[PDB]
């Protein structure tokens, strides 16, 4: 038996029972008229109503397909019974709006499962050509590049999982049917490499801060705490999602995304991103200072300060800090879909293109080598 | 052999003109950078103008700026100083120094005291 | 994780499997 | 100064006096040895890869 | 005046020897080469790379015996390399960090190193207790050293930037002879086949001819335009190529006392750093500023092939005794060997 | 049979690139300026707060700064100069016609192509002795410049309440002759920090120091195409 339908039929027995129980609190009707009396269909709860009136409630979230933005509807007719279905001459809601929407629900899911995996095929392809590129040339290495190099692995670990993900788990209905061991390995991976992608943004952000604005004349910075926050610590929020996991909500592929139990992940995860947007504002904050000391011109001035915002933000992840919270209005949180799932499966393309491709430094290197051969 | 001969020169009397001539001969004129350097009588080795490879760029030292004037003839490989409204203070020995390296925006050691790639100088007084 | 942006991915995978893999409700006669 | 320019003097008596042959002698010689010299050069001939210690 | 006179008096003396040269030039190297085959294109390859140093490479030199060689890195370190391995052999800490030139004796014993500092400081390598110690500081130069070469294990001739060559006498520290003709800063110095005449290049864009023993002038060469920064004697003594900051190589043969070829290319228009001859002499190394080596034909000027490894100013090269490698020095931290 | 010696040299191989990892960290630690002033200009004074080169060391905020004093060398720089292309910055002292010298010297290590990347943190370092000829008839910076009678103090001066406005105008005059080569050849490569020093105040290490704490700033700001 599947998780969501056990969920959603428990619950629904629960409220069942609730209203009916409500039902002896709720006083009396009191209005005028034929007024159809208050039932529960087995689905949703009718109060007392007027006739000649049509009630409007959201949809219930027992099932999968429902959608509890849309909004059901029940009448009862003037002459005061319920409004009955012509098939079977038995009262009946009008529960279709709630699945009605469905293939167009799909369409919309549909066109972001490919801009995903179009995303981070994209990301895969330049960013092992970036990383390629990294370690064939030696003359690059440095500090920052070895940190580039554990950020692009990191983006291109969390890529393969992902397009793993998306096309044996997400639409194979028998996989996940059967719920077996092989989802929540391939789930635990899922949510470690994805977490760790997210703290070596981080440690660029921390590598940033202490070369620019603090310690400037420090030289040699450790790596050894770099690897402990990047590739270290993650273990540690996505173990114990997935101890509790297993003990409190346990369902078919840990695909559900509606427990709180995740935010033991991306609690940590969304503070470590506002860190790095604070980071942000003091390296911009001393870039803009050092061209008012060197009397630059101001639209000079505003189109190198927006420039150096722009080339930080998908490096710092700074796109989950400005837009952490989907709208709920249709036509909002459909631009917000698109505009979130450009910046976040297309951001291992950016950062290879940005800090490794139209890198001065690497041109040069790349057309030195390239005009010797 | 880089050459460099300083012709003209001679005793002029307060507010007159004067043109100074410098042959160059050794190396390609035209990739070179040119001086004008002076050493009045008990006194150090002192810049006096320069032109470019062209001869676009020019500058003069504040003394002698809007009096001299410095011009070279990439054809005849020479390099000229006219100086107007001469005064006893330009009393000196006029060098022609060509800086070492070309193609190079600086111009390192003209007015070292043993500098080579510049000529023997030409007197120049400026008495009653 | 329901509206989070660093959850967008999770989402994107709960509603595609949910309207695929389970089956259409009825809403139809005879289903409340 | 002044004598510096007096051993100036001398040190051109010393390299005027000197025996020179003609160039066409002086670039034959040179011909003339890296002919000789040509297949002892492994810059010249690259020698197997055998014989290369830089391998 | 006696000065007038003197200047008069040295002036036809040139024209005497300008005259006397051109009485020699009845064909130029360039037609005398008419006929011989070209050697083609020279593909060489980085076979090794050192990246020991943490500074610009100033200068390096190969031992006698082909696999051994020292390099001189600003960073204050001498390290001595087995190319063959790629290992480390001796790594020594200078005293003063701005080290400009180094040497290799030929008995393989002692190194020289000097810059800056103007001393010319000698380390023994093959002491007793086993650590290479300073075995003697040459004091007495006012200006930097520039270029230092081995005569034995107790002679050595160094140039210097007070436009003075001078040679030393180890074991008592004391210059035994002075060479004073040139007039600007003597950059680099290459002893002949034998170690009785050695030729000197100088920032006044004139290379002078010296004997060891008698410490004289024997000729003097011009025709560059700028300063002269390299030079190398012809396998052979009798002829020698000098590298100068106005983009071209020069060949000037001892006993016609007169330039026989330039090499030159209108693409190139920085200065050469080194220069150096192949184990016959046919072919010409010369490092650029363009961060390039090209390979030179010595006997028809033309280009035979480029070493284009460094990413940075080539500021050294040095081919074997046995002509097997070339290596090059640059002012990225790397050492390169080819082949 | 000759293994033992390839082992034994493996050996000390690895002994030298433990210790050159050891002086790797020394010498990146450290920063190197070249101190570099006429005869008259008070460039000992600023070693305040025979030998090829002289040495000094000081620290400044557990920060290690290594200056060198270009001593018994020729008048001729051009081809030592070259190796100091590396230093953090230059220090370029100067004293307030010496002074045309001087920006001529300045002009030619500005447009240098191997100091093009070099900073220059710029001492006036006679703003006293300027102070009392200035005021008076034998300050000699009207016959050397003529277009000082053209000048005016800028609007960015910060007069001191101890100065004359003649000397604060004549003390920008000469800064400003010096900015006018980094502004014209100046890329965002390297820059120059102009001090005025009236050779009484020890705070000048401090002003060395905050310059080069900008100037590895703005290499690090350009390593991320930032700046
Ligand atoms: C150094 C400089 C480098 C510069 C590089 C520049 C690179 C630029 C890259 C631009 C990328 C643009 C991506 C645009 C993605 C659009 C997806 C589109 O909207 O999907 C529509 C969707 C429609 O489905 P449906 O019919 O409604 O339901 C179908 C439902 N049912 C499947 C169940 C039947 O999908 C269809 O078009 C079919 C699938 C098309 C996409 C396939 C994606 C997977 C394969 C990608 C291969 C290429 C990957 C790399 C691309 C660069
Ligand atoms: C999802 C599967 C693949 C399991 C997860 C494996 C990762 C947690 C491992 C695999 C490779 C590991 C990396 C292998 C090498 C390095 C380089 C290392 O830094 C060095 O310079 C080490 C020495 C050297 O590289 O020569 C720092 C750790 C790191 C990034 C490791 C971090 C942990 C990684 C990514
Ligand atoms: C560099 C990595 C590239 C990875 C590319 C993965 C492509 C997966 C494509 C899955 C398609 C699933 C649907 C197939 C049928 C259809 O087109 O409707
Ligand atoms: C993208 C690179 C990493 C890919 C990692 C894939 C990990 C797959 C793990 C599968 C575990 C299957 C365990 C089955 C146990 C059983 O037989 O009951
Ligand atoms: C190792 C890092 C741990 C970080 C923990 C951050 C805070 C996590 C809080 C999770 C609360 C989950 C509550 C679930 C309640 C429910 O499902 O009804
Ligand atoms: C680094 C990898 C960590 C993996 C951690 C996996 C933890 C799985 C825990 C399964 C517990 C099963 C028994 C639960 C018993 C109970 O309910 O108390
Ligand atoms: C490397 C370890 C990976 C672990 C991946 C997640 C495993 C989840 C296992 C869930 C079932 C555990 C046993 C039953 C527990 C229960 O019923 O409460
Ligand atoms: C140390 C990191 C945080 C750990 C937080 C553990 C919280 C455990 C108690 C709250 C959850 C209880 C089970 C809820 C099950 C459910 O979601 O229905
Ligand atoms: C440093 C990171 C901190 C992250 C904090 C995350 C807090 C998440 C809280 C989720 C709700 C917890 C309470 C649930 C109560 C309930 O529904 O029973
Ligand atoms: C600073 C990092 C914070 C990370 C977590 C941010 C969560 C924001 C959204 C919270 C929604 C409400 C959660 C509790 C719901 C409930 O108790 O019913
Ligand atoms: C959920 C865990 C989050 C952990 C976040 C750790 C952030 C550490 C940042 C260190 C910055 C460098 C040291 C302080 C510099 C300063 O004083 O600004
Ligand atoms: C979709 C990406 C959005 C990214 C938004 C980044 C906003 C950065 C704001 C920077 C300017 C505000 C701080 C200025 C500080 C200062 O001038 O000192
Ligand atoms: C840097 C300033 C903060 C930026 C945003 C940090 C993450 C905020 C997450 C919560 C957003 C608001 C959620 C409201 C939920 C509700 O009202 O029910
Ligand atoms: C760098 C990020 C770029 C993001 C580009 C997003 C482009 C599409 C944005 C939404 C367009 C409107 C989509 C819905 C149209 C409709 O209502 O039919
Ligand atoms: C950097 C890459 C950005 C890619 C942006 C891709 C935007 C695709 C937008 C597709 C909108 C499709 C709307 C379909 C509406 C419908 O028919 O219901
Ligand atoms: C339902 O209607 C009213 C509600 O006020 C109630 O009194 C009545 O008895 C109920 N009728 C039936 C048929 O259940
Ligand atoms: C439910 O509403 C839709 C329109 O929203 C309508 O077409 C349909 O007939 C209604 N259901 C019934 C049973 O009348």
């Amino acid at each position: 038996k599947p998780f969501l339908y056990v969920v959603g039929r428990k619950k629904m027995m629960d409220a069942q029972y609730k209203c009916y129980d409500r039902m002896q609190q709720l006083p009396a009707y009191q209005g005028e008229g034929p007024y159809c009396n208050r039932t529960w269909d087995g689905w949703l709860c009718w109060d007392d109503t007027p006739a000649g009136v049509l009630s409007y409630q959201f949809c219930p979230d027992y099932f999968p397909d429902f959608d509890p933005s849309e909004k059901v509807t029940k009448y009862c007719d003037e002459k005061g019974v319920w409004f009955k279905h012509p098939e079977n001459n038995r009262t009946w809601s009008n529960y279709t709006m709630c699945n009605a929407f469905t293939p167009e629900k799909l369409k919309n899911a549909y066109v972001l499962y490919y801009l995903a995996i179009v995303g981070h095929s994209l990301s895969i392809f330049t960013l092992v050509i970036s990383l390629g590129i990294f370690v064939f040339f030696r003359s690059l290495g440095c500090q920052r590049v070895t940190l580039h190099k554990n950020m692009f692995l990191t983006y291109i670990l969390n890529s393969m999982i992902i397009i793993i993900h998306l096309v044996e788990v997400v639409p194979n209905g028998e996989l996940v049917r059967r719920d077996p061991v092989s989802c929540k390995i391939l789930h635990f991976f899922h949510q470690y490499m994805m977490a760790c992608n997210y703290f070596w943004m981080l440690c660029e952000g921390i590598y940033l801060h202490t070369l620019i604005v603090v310690a400037v004349f420090t030289e040699k910075q450790r790596l050894r705490w770099y690897y402990l926050l990047g590739w270290g610590f993650p273990l540690v929020p996505t173990t114990i999602h997935a101890i509790t996991r297993a003990v409190y909500f346990n369902d078919n592929c840990w695909l559900s995304v509606e427990t709180h139990l995740l935010y033991i992940i991306h609690g940590p995860v969304m503070a470590a991103l506002v860190v790095n947007f604070f980071f942000l504002l003091n390296i911009v904050r001393v870039l803009v200072t050092k061209m008012r000391e060197t009397h630059e011109a101001e639209s000079h001035m505003y189109l190198k300060a927006v420039k150096a915002t722009m080339i930080l933000v998908p490096l710092l992840g700074i796109q989950f800090v400005v837009f952490p919270w989907r709208p709920s209005n249709k036509m909002l949180g459909k631009i917000y879909d698109y505009v979130m799932h450009s910046l976040i499966h297309f951001q291992g393309f950016f950062v290879a293109t940005i800090y490794c491709f139209c890198n001065n430094e690497v041109q040069t290197t790349v057309k030195r080598q390239w005009a010797q051969f | 052999q880089v050459q460099l001969q300083e012709s003209g020169g001679g005793l002029v009397q307060p507010g007159g003109s004067l043109r100074l001539s410098c042959a160059a001969s050794g190396f390609t004129f035209s990739n070179y950078k040119m001086n004008w350097v002076r050493q009045a009588p008990g006194k150090g080795l002192e810049w006096v103008s320069d032109i470019s490879q062209s001869g676009a760029s020019i500058s003069y030292t504040g003394s002698v700026k809007g009096r001299f004037t410095i011009s070279r003839d990439n054809a005849k490989n020479t390099l000229y100083l006219q100086m107007n409204s001469l005064k006893p203070e330009d009393t000196a020995v006029y060098y022609c120094a060509r800086c070492p390296a070309p193609f190079t925006r600086d111009c390192f050691d003209v007015t070292s005291t043993t500098y080579a790639y510049r000529g023997q100088g030409t007197q120049v007084t400026v008495s009653s | 994780c329901s509206n989070l942006s660093t959850c967008v991915l999770g989402k994107l995978s709960q509603e595609l499997h949910k309207l695929q893999t389970y089956p259409r409700t009825n809403t139809g006669s005879g289903t409340p | 100064s002044i004598a510096q320019a007096r051993k100036l003097v001398e040190q051109l008596k010393m390299e005027a006096n000197i025996d020179r042959i003609k160039v066409s002698k002086a670039a034959a010689d040179l011909m003339a040895y890296c002919e000789a010299h040509a297949k002892e050069d492994p810059l010249l001939t690259p020698v197997p890869a055998s014989e290369n210690p830089f391998r | 005046s006696e000065l007038d006179q003197l200047r008069q008096e040295a002036e036809q003396l040139k024209n005497q020897i300008r005259d006397a040269r051109k009485a020699c030039a009845d064909a130029t190297l360039s037609q005398i080469t008419n006929n011989i085959d070209p050697v083609g294109r020279i593909q060489m390859r980085t076979r090794r790379t050192l990246r020991g140093h943490l500074a610009k490479i100033y200068a390096m030199h190969w031992g006698t015996d082909s696999r051994l060689l020292v390099s001189a890195s600003q960073d204050g370190k001498l390290i001595i390399w087995d190319s063959y391995t790629t290992n480390k052999v001796h790594a020594i800490p200078l005293r003063s960090s701005w080290v400009m030139t180094c040497a290799y004796a030929p008995s393989g014993n002692y190194v020289a190193c000097g810059g800056l500092d103007n001393i010319c400081s000698i380390y023994n390598l093959k002491t007793r207790e086993g650590n290479v110690r300073v075995s003697r500081e040459l004091a007495g130069h006012t200006g930097y050293l520039s270029c230092c070469r081995f005569l034995d294990d107790n002679q050595i001739v160094t140039s210097s930037g007070d436009t003075t060559c001078a040679l030393w006498d180890i074991e008592t520290g004391q210059q035994t002879t002075t060479f004073t003709g040139h007039t600007g800063d003597v950059m680099s110095l290459s002893l002949a086949p034998d170690t009785r005449l050695f030729v000197s290049g100088a920032c006044d864009a004139s290379a002078k001819l010296w004997d060891v023993r008698e410490g004289m002038c024997r000729q003097t060469f011009t025709g560059h335009e700028s300063d002269i920064n390299a030079i190398c004697f012809f396998p052979n003594g009798n002829a020698f190529a000098t590298g100068s900051d106005d983009a071209t190589c020069r060949l000037f043969d001892l006993r016609a006392d007169q330039e026989l070829m330039t090499y030159s290319h209108d693409n190139i228009i920085c200065g050469i750093t080194s220069v150096s001859f192949s184990k016959s002499g046919r072919l010409l190394l010369a490092g650029y500023d363009d961060f390039n080596c090209n390979v030179w034909d010595a006997l028809k000027a033309d280009r035979a092939g480029v070493l284009a490894g460094h990413d940075n100013r080539v500021s050294c090269l040095g081919v074997t005794d046995d002509g097997m490698a070339v290596a090059t020095g640059s002012w990225d931290s790397f050492l390169k060997i080819w082949n | 049979d000759q293994r033992n010696e390839e082992k034994a040299q493996r050996e000390a191989n690895k002994k030298i690139e433990k210790q050159l990892q050891k002086d790797k960290q020394v010498y990146r630690a450290t920063h190197r300026l070249l101190l570099l002033g006429a005869g008259e200009s008070g460039k000992n004074t600023i070693v305040k707060q025979t030998s090829g080169i002289f040495e000094t060391k000081f620290q400044v905020d557990k920060v290690n700064f290594h200056m060198f004093d270009v001593g018994a060398q020729r008048d001729e720089r051009r081809k030592w100069i070259q190796c100091f292309n590396d230093v953090t910055a230059i220090i370029f002292v100067v004293a307030s016609n010496r002074l045309q010298a001087a920006l001529k010297l300045f002009d030619s290590i500005w447009n240098n192509k191997w100091l093009r990347d070099t900073s220059v943190i710029l001492f006036l370092n006679k703003q006293d002795l300027l102070a009392e000829k200035v005021l008076a008839g034998k300050s000699k910076i009207e016959d050397y410049f003529p277009e000082f009678a053209r000048y005016t103090t800028p609007e960015d001066a910060t007069p001191e309440p101890g100065e004359d406005p003649r000397v604060t105008r004549a003390k920008y005059f000469i800064r400003d002759e010096f900015l006018r080569i980094s502004t014209a050849s100046g890329d965002g490569r390297h820059y120059c920090y102009p001090h005025f020093t009236c050779a009484v105040d020890t705070e000048n290490i401090r002003r060395v120091f905050n310059d080069c704490r900008d100037i590895i700033q703005r290499m690090h700001l350009r390593q991320y195409e930032l700046l």
